[PDB]
Formats: structure tokens, C-alpha cells, sequence
């Protein structure tokens, strides 16, 4: 490819290979059981 | 280059003990010096207070003086040393010039050739080296003689 | 990922105890498969990266061991330092965790010096050649290098070869009391008594087999004593009478007890003795205590018209200097003598003071790192200040700087007390070392702060980056299968 | 018993007179000692060591990455 | 403990809403770690918080991906099933705070402030020098002085 | 010397070696920290 190419196009920007550009991601991920329906009593 | 407080908060609906908040004039600000500030309870506006407490200026003025006080305080307990008036004659050979009284001239460097810069200012001299000037009257020294490492001695440090 | 495959290599030390489950650790202290030869070709093994540093005596450590990290033993730790330890020394030993030590060359050479003075006499022309005719060295240096950390280890090297010590952990606790006593049978000097009272105790369980055997060539033979107790033979055992009452009787017995202990350490000629002070600069000038305005000597009748001003002012008399503390007496006294060439000091100083920059405001409660320091603020030069021969110490280099970062990291994490199964959230172990020693400038208590913090990094991508990097591989993979 | 000051491996050997061939040059900072020579090279040869261990745990680190 | 006057409780969610401001402000953060870490305890309920919170700061300034409409509301269900996941994990973060930080007090013969609960030593709220007379929730008259939890020695 | 019983070996001719070694040790002991700009000195440190 053209050597300019390789100056200027090869970081990271929201065209090559965006960071996630939109705000409400999922930060944190694991393996979890699911919790009972309806937890919570309704109070008061 | 302090993190301390140097400023009273403004006044604003009442600020009231909480996560994240506490009162304006509570016991742990300004070391509990607040306490001269303080209109304890529900106050009545129309009928009671002390105009100055409130006063945005007055406060701010006060608070200022108590931080003034706590400048002072730490630089005096910060001075190991008390100045003394010697005859010029007795003095070491670097006050022997003219000294411009402070803020007059450019802070002054010691002595640029011996190669030390410092302040002359600053500078503190040991009641030990001064000895024969300060207490001619003595005969026998009174405090002993410093005594001082020699830097070209093999000891722990030089690992021998 | 190997997890369920791994065994656990069987416990010899307290140190290999403090392992966590695998649960826990499993990535941030990754695993691997060894094959070696048993009986057929491999029998898969699943062994750990790394593993807690090894558990050494004092004996063991050698010169090739300088820049490494060794660890103590929890009973050790019990045995070898019922005082305390020195000032912030502790921050790195909670109760789960391994008990670690960076043995750093300055380290060394007091080993060795030390491993000298178990046979003194012997070598007398050696040690005084390397202390150039001083009683012991001061070792100084910026606030949060070695120093207190390194009165530890000698203490650590001093006790395990069974040489009678002293240990001050911290002279803050005689120097910048709770309160101060004038001494009983010393006119004109002071005590700490809550120092005073705690030292006594701690010394005595210390070195309780070599205090066992001293026998008292000068204290009284008379000491005043409750029916049911006994007169002490030993200086462990005037030790304990110094101790064991019942408040107030503790106070007076104590100033006493000091006075004589004191005088019992300068008359023995024969036997090491090794006094190690973690903060001597404390000991060298005032205490924080005033002497008491003379109008509470001399008694009253009423406020109204005494011409007196105690009530209404406060004013400040002159300080009493550490040197009119009963027990900085004792010591000065063994310094400043001669014809004492039996004893050893090897102290240390603190700079742990509040910060003042030319302004000071007043410190936020809530925020304040410096609540616990001193209030000092006036230059300390162990040159001027002190008969000891001057030691300095410096930042961690980088080969320390590393070893003991990498301790703090890996053993906290196998130890259970780090990112354990989150460990894909934080950078990698270079970029953290890079990034730490960036932010502490390789200052031992700020690399210590600095890991803590490391929790809260807004700024770092690598993983990030190299997430995004390993997905696109695995779809590229993906899409070659298909 | 005792260990030896002295270079225990080859490596150890060869940057120990790499070492002595800077002291000879006097070049700033290198130290004149032979004993801080070695401890120098020691550290130096346990920091490669490191190295290595850091790159291993996270070759072996990537495999089980999240995503 | 300096702080000792009656206060004013807010519910967890809005004390959590204060985001990088308070709940998530490093500062405060990092001195919850040491507080676990000096006794010898994990934290990792510190640590889900973080790194929740951590990714939060750094994405606040962008707009939510474009939503397209679906019958369904499996998307809006699963992004709220998300959110109060994260929401949840930090309730237990902020319990854990006033948990350990209530017993580590009983520990430090530290007096709480007023009309606070110290599991083995104050069970009702402890309360010493209120600007009300009685204690405020058994509405009982308060000694004075001040009452104590703590035996004498120090 | 003091483990071998006191069976004669002619125990003099040991304790000639004894000497000697002992002699030359420290000889090249101190010859380590005073010769060669003092370049070897921590052998003097360690072994004295
Ligand atoms: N294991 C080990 N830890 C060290 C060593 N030096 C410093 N540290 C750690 O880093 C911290 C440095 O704090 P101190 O050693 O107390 O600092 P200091 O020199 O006494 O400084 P001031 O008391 O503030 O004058 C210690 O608490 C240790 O946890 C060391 O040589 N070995
Ligand atoms: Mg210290």
C-alpha cells in the first residue's frame, strides 16, 4: 500500500476501528445465575 | 502548593449533615474556629441573629486572619535559629559585603565564585562555629567542637 | 483452562498457605502444563507462573540474594517483633497476605555488619574501621524510601541470631506523647510514661531468654513490693516489675525501672547489645511538651488577685529538649561515654512531617493523608545532629523498583486480595510497572500508595485495544472455518 | 556451606565483563567496585528473568480473555 | 470519628446517581480499598463498581446508539435489565461500605455519628450530644453526659 | 583438630597446616581491600 496510506490511515479513528462511539455499553460482563422473579416487595 | 481551605463557602439554602454535605459553620471546618461564626438553631429572622455572621465579606475577612495565623504559626516553628547582631569585623568573609535590605534588590546569591548559590538570605550559620565571636568572655569553649565525617573514610557505605 | 486440573504444591511455610482458591487467582496468575518424565511419557501437571517469594533466615540470605524479595514467616514476625514495626512498614502485611521483604544492598551490609557483631570482640578493629570510631550509623534519606523498613530487617538479623535489642518502632510515642511525668527518682528530667511502660514490656518478651540470664551487678536489692511477688533476680525480671501493677502504682515504678535498666545496660561490657531507634532525629531535639508555668507550682487562693495569668492567657514556655527524657538519658549517656565499645546503634530518621509549602490553609477533614504525621517543619542534618556516622538512602533503582512491584501485584493477587477474576479489566504487568514508576518516581511508600490507586485509572486502553484485536482475529477464524 | 560471589552462569559471566570493559572506559555513572559490579550484574540478569516471565503469562493470558 | 451530629439518609439510588461527583470520585474510591485491603479482605464488589463506573466517565459525553422500533421491546427490556444489573451491583458495593465501615468504628473505639447503629455496641442508634434532648427514634430521654461504648483504657 | 578424637595423626603436623592456612588467609584478606585501588574489596567485607 501507498506509503501515505501508512502515515496518515493506519490509527485508530471512528472510521478504521472505532472505540465504541455510543455511550450506555456493557462495561462489565460475567457468568451469573438469573435471580427469582420479582424480587423486590413492593413498599410503603 | 497547599490542599488546604482558604475559602469560606458561599451562603446558600441550608446545608444540612449528609452524604457528600455537611453545614456551613459545622465544628470541622477551619479547625473548629467556625465556633466564632455560629448562630446555633432554627434561627427567627425577623426578631434574632448577628448581621456579621451572615455577611459574605465580614465572614470571609475573618477567615482569612485565621489562615494568616496558621502561615505565621508554621513559619515561626519552622526557624531553628535567632538573628544576632555582630560587629562586622567578626563576621564570616561572605556578609562582609553589602546586604540590599529584602525586596529591594534581586534575591542574592551567596557566593557565585566559591560556587555556591543560595540565598544569602536564608543562609544559617552554627552557634558552634561561632563560637569564639559570641562568647569571648568564657575562656573554655562551651559547647564542644562539631565533630564531622570524613568522606574519603572506608566505612559501610563504601562496601568496606 | 486448566483450573479444575490444578493441584495444590503442599504447604512447608505459612507462606505457601497464603494461597487463595483457583477460582480466584485463575487468570491473574495464569497456569500452565509441564510435562516431565514419570512412568510414561508426559503425566500432565498444571503448575502455577509464579509463586510467593521463598521464606528466609536471616542465615540464609546471601549476597546473591541482594535486589530480591524474601519472605517472613508469621511466627517469626511474632516472635522477632512484639513492639511493633516501624512506622508505615505494616501497610503491605494484612492478615491474609504474605509477609515481604525487598532485601536491598544497604540491607545487606547491615546483615553483615551485624552477623560481626554477634563475636564483637573478636573483630573490634573491623567494626570500628567501618563505623570510623562513631557508635553505629544513622541511616537518612527522603520521606517513604527504606528507612524504617530497613530498621526492621536489622532487627529482624539482630534477634534471629540472638543479640540482646532494643527496639524503638517509633520515637514519635516518647518525643510526641499522650502526656509527660517528671521523672521520680531523677530530679530535673521526664518521662513518657505510656512509652516507658509499653517498652518495658515488649523488651522484656523479646529477648526474654538472653534477659534470663543477666544477673544485676547495681540495682537495689530492696524494691518496694506487693505481698505475693518477688524480688527480681534477672533484668528480665525487674523488667516485668516494671510493668505489672496496677495504675497509678505503673507510673512511678516505672520511672525507676527505666532509670536502673538503663544503668544496667551501660555496666555490661561483655555482651552485644544492639539499640535500634527508628527515628533518632526525634531524640536529637525537643520534645513536644513545655515545661509547666511556674504559677502551678507555688499554689493559690483565688484567680482574683494572685498577679497570676493562668487562667486567662495561654502562652507557651520554653520546650523540653528529648535529652532531659529519662530514657534518651540512659542512651546519651552510652553514646557520649567512652569505655562503652560493647553497644551498637543502629538508628534511623522520619521525615514524616506535614507538608508546608509557604502558605497553609487548613486541611479538609475528610481528605487529609497527613492527620497522623508530625508537626515539624524545621531541618533535620544528621551530620550536625547526631554522633552516629551518616548512611544515606535513596529512591528504589530500578531493579528493586521491579521486584517489588512485582511482588505486590502477583502475591496480592495469589493471595486472594486482588483483581482475581476481573484481572482482564486492569493493564498488563509492564504497562503497570512503566505507568507506577511514572507516577512515584520510584519512591518506595509512593509505589505502595500508587498500586493501590492504580484501582481508579481513567486514561489506560491497552486492553481495550488488544479485546478489540483478539475479537477481529476470532471472526476472521470464524470466517475461515465457514 | 557458602555461596560463591563469583559469576555462577554463562550469562552471568559475559555481562559481568561487559561490566569491567565500561569501568575501563570511564564512562559516567558505571561503578568502580567489584562487588557493585556484581551485585549489578546479578540484578540485571534477574530482571531479564522477570521479562521473560511477564511476555509467558501473557502469551498464555490471551488464550483466555473474555472475548 | 470528627462528624457526630444527627444526619439526614438518602436513598441509595440517588447516592449512587452522584456518579464521578461523589459515589464513584477516586478519591473516596481509593480509601474504601485500603480500608478492605488492611484487613485482609478482597474487595471485589469495589472492583465491579470501578470498573462499571470507570467505563461509564469515559463514554458520558457521547449520544446512545440509534434505537430502531420493534413490537417486541426486547431491546429496551434488555438494556433495562442491564442497567439495573449494574445498579444492583453497586447497591451491594455501598452496603459493603457502610457495613464494614460501621464495624471497623466498633473496632477503633471510634463513637459514630448521631443515631447510628454499631452492630455489637450501640443495636439502637447511638446517639451522644443531640440538639434534641430524647433520643430522636426511641424517643427516650439521653443521659448526660454523652453515653459510652467503649471501657475506659486507651 | 577437636573432632577426630585426639588420635594422634601427629596432631602437631595439622595444626602446622591450621596455622599456615589461617596465616595466608588473612594475608589475602587484607591484601583484597589495600591492593589493586582496593577493586576486590568486598571480599574483605565478607570473609573479615
Ligand atoms: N519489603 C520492603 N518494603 C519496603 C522497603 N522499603 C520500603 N518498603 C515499603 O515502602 C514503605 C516505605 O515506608 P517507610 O519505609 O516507612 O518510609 P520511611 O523511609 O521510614 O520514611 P519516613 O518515616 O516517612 O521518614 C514501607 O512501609 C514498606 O512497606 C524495603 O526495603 N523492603
Ligand atoms: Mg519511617
Amino acid at each position: 500500500t501507498t506509503a501515505e496510506h501508512k502515515q496518515q490511515d493506519q490509527f485508530y479513528s471512528p472510521e478504521n476501528q472505532p472505540i465504541s462511539l455510543h455511550r450506555n455499553n456493557i462495561s462489565y460482563m460475567e457468568d451469573v445465575g438469573r435471580s427469582v422473579k420479582n424480587p423486590t416487595v413492593p413498599g410503603l | 502548593v497547599s490542599t488546604g481551605e482558604f475559602d469560606h463557602p458561599p451562603f446558600q439554602f441550608r446545608q444540612r449533615h449528609t452524604f457528600n454535605t455537611t453545614p456551613l459553620h459545622d465544628a470541622n471546618r477551619f479547625g473548629g474556629r467556625t465556633a466564632y461564626l455560629r448562630e446555633i438553631g432554627p434561627v427567627n429572622i425577623k426578631k434574632q441573629g448577628r448581621r456579621f455572621k451572615k455577611d459574605p465579606r465580614t465572614v470571609q475577612f475573618n477567615v482569612d486572619v485565621w489562615c494568616a495565623q496558621q502561615t505565621l504559626r508554621k513559619r515561626w516553628k519552622q526557624r531553628d535559629w535567632e538573628v544576632i547582631e555582630i560587629p562586622f569585623r567578626l563576621v564570616p568573609r561572605e556578609q562582609q559585603r553589602v546586604i540590599p535590605e529584602l525586596y529591594t534588590d534581586i534575591p542574592q546569591m551567596t557566593d557565585p565564585a566559591r560556587n555556591d548559590f543560595s540565598n544569602i538570605r536564608n543562609k544559617v550559620y552554627d552557634r558552634e562555629e561561632l563560637q569564639g565571636v559570641l562568647f569571648p568572655a568564657a575562656g573554655a569553649m562551651l559547647y564542644p567542637p562539631l565533630q564531622r565525617v570524613d568522606k574519603q573514610a572506608m566505612t559501610l557505605d563504601k562496601y568496606l | 483452562s486448566l483450573a479444575a486440573m490444578y493441584m495444590r504444591p503442599p504447604v512447608t511455610c505459612y507462606t505457601d498457605a497464603c494461597e487463595a482458591p483457583v477460582a480466584m487467582w485463575d487468570g491473574a496468575i495464569p497456569l500452565k502444563e509441564t510435562r516431565k518424565l514419570k512412568n510414561g511419557v508426559p503425566v500432565r501437571t498444571v503448575s502455577r507462573t509464579y509463586s510467593h517469594p521463598p521464606q528466609l533466615t536471616p542465615t540464609q540470605l546471601s549476597f546473591n540474594d541482594i535486589n530480591s524479595m524474601y519472605c517472613v514467616g508469621n511466627d517469626e514476625l511474632i516472635q522477632f517483633f512484639p513492639e511493633g514495626l516501624g512506622g508505615r512498614v505494616f501497610q503491605t502485611m494484612p492478615p491474609g497476605h504474605p509477609r515481604g521483604f525487598l532485601y536491598r544492598k544497604e540491607t545487606h551490609l547491615l546483615n553483615l555488619f551485624v552477623d560481626k557483631v554477634q563475636h564483637w570482640h573478636t573483630k573490634r578493629s573491623v567494626l570500628s574501621s567501618l563505623t570510623n570510631g562513631r557508635t553505629g550509623f544513622i541511616v537518612d534519606g527522603p520521606t517513604g524510601c527504606g528507612k524504617s523498613a530497613l530498621m526492621c530487617q536489622v532487627v529482624h538479623f539482630a534477634r534471629s541470631r540472638n543479640i540482646v535489642t532494643l527496639y524503638v518502632p517509633d520515637a514519635k510515642v516518647w518525643t510526641h506523647g499522650e502526656w509527660c511525668w517528671p521523672s521520680t527518682i531523677l530530679p530535673g528530667f521526664f518521662d513518657a510514661p505510656d512509652a516507658a511502660r509499653s517498652f518495658l514490656k515488649y523488651f522484656a518478651v523479646a529477648n526474654r531468654a538472653t534477659l534470663t540470664s543477666w544477673k544485676l551487678r547495681c540495682t537495689p536489692k530492696d524494691l518496694p513490693t506487693e505481698q505475693g511477688e518477688r524480688q527480681p533476680q534477672n533484668l528480665y525480671e525487674l523488667c516485668e516489675w516494671g510493668h505489672r501493677a496496677v495504675a497509678p502504682a505503673s507510673i512511678d515504678r516505672q520511672s525507676v525501672c527505666v532509670k536502673f535498666l538503663m544503668d544496667e545496660l551501660s555496666e555490661e561490657k561483655k555482651l552485644p547489645v544492639v539499640i535500634v531507634v527508628d527515628g533518632w532525629n526525634l531524640f536529637s531535639h525537643e520534645t513536644h511538651f513545655r515545661y509547666p508555668h511556674p504559677d502551678f507550682l507555688r499554689g493559690l487562693a483565688s484567680f482574683n488577685e494572685s498577679s497570676t495569668d493562668i487562667d486567662l492567657y495561654p502562652q507557651e514556655l520554653p520546650r523540653i529538649p528529648a535529652s532531659r527524657l529519662s530514657f534518651v538519658r540512659g542512651l546519651n549517656k552510652m553514646i557520649l561515654s567512652g569505655d562503652d565499645p560493647n553497644k551498637f546503634f543502629i538508628t534511623c530518621t522520619t521525615r514524616d512531617f506535614k507538608p508546608f509549602d509557604g502558605i497553609s490553609g487548613f486541611p479538609n477533614v475528610e481528605t487529609d493523608r497527613f492527620a497522623n504525621s508530625l508537626d515539624e517543619y524545621a531541618p533535620y542534618d544528621p551530620e550536625k545532629d547526631s554522633h552516629f556516622h551518616p548512611i544515606q538512602i535513596g529512591n528504589f533503582d530500578e531493579y528493586e523498583y521491579r521486584s517489588f512491584l512485582r511482588f505486590l501485584i502477583n502475591s496480592g493477587e495469589l493471595a486472594g486480595l486482588g483483581w482475581g477474576p476481573l484481572w482482564h479489566a486492569s493493564s498488563d504487568f509492564e504497562r503497570k510497572l512503566y505507568k507506577i514508576g511514572f507516577l512515584s518516581g520510584r519512591n518506595p511508600q509512593g509505589v505502595v500508595d500508587h498500586y493501590h490507586q492504580e484501582l481508579v485509572w481513567r486514561y489506560d486502553y491497552q486492553r481495550t485495544r488488544q479485546k478489540q484485536y483478539l475479537l477481529k482475529r476470532r471472526m476472521e477464524g470464524m470466517s475461515r472455518g465457514a | 556451606m557458602q555461596k560463591l560471589l563469583s559469576p555462577r552462569t554463562a550469562r552471568h559471566a559475559r555481562l559481568f565483563r561487559l561490566a569491567g570493559k565500561l569501568a575501563d572506559s570511564g564512562s559516567p555513572g558505571v561503578p568502580k567496585s567489584d562487588g557493585e559490579r556484581l551485585v549489578w550484574v546479578n540484578s540485571h540478569v534477574r530482571r531479564d528473568k522477570d521479562i521473560s516471565l511477564s511476555q509467558e503469562e501473557e502469551r498464555i493470558r490471551e488464550l483466555m480473555m473474555p472475548l | 470519628n470528627t462528624f457526630l451530629t444527627s444526619s439526614v439518609a438518602t436513598p441509595p439510588i440517588s447516592v449512587i446517581r452522584t456518579g464521578p461527583k461523589w459515589w464513584a470520585d477516586p478519591e473516596r474510591m481509593v480509601r474504601q480499598k485500603l480500608m478492605y485491603f488492611t484487613l485482609g479482605v478482597d474487595q471485589l464488589p469495589l472492583r465491579r463498581t470501578a470498573v462499571i463506573q470507570r467505563d461509564l466517565q469515559r463514554f458520558h459525553m457521547c449520544k446512545p446508539p440509534p434505537r430502531v422500533g420493534d413490537s417486541t421491546g426486547y431491546k429496551r427490556s434488555r438494556a433495562a435489565q442491564l442497567n439495573t444489573w449494574y445498579r444492583r451491583i453497586q447497591y451491594q458495593e455501598y452496603h459493603m461500605q457502610h457495613l464494614f465501615t460501621r464495624h471497623v468504628w466498633g473496632l477503633l473505639r471510634v463513637y459514630p455519628g448521631n443515631t447510628t447503629k454499631i452492630q455489637g455496641k450501640a443495636d439502637d442508634g447511638y446517639v451522644g450530644y443531640d440538639s434534641v434532648p430524647f433520643h430522636r427514634y426511641n424517643r427516650a430521654p439521653l443521659p448526660f453526659p454523652a453515653r459510652e461504648l467503649y471501657e475506659r483504657r486507651k | 583438630m577437636q573432632g577426630g578424637g585426639a588420635r594422634g595423626t601427629e596432631r602437631e603436623v595439622v595444626e602446622r597446616l591450621f596455622r599456615d592456612v589461617v596465616a595466608l588467609r588473612e594475608e589475602l584478606i587484607e591484601e583484597s581491600r589495600t591492593r589493586f585501588g582496593g577493586r576486590m574489596r568486598v571480599l574483605w567485607l565478607q570473609e573479615a
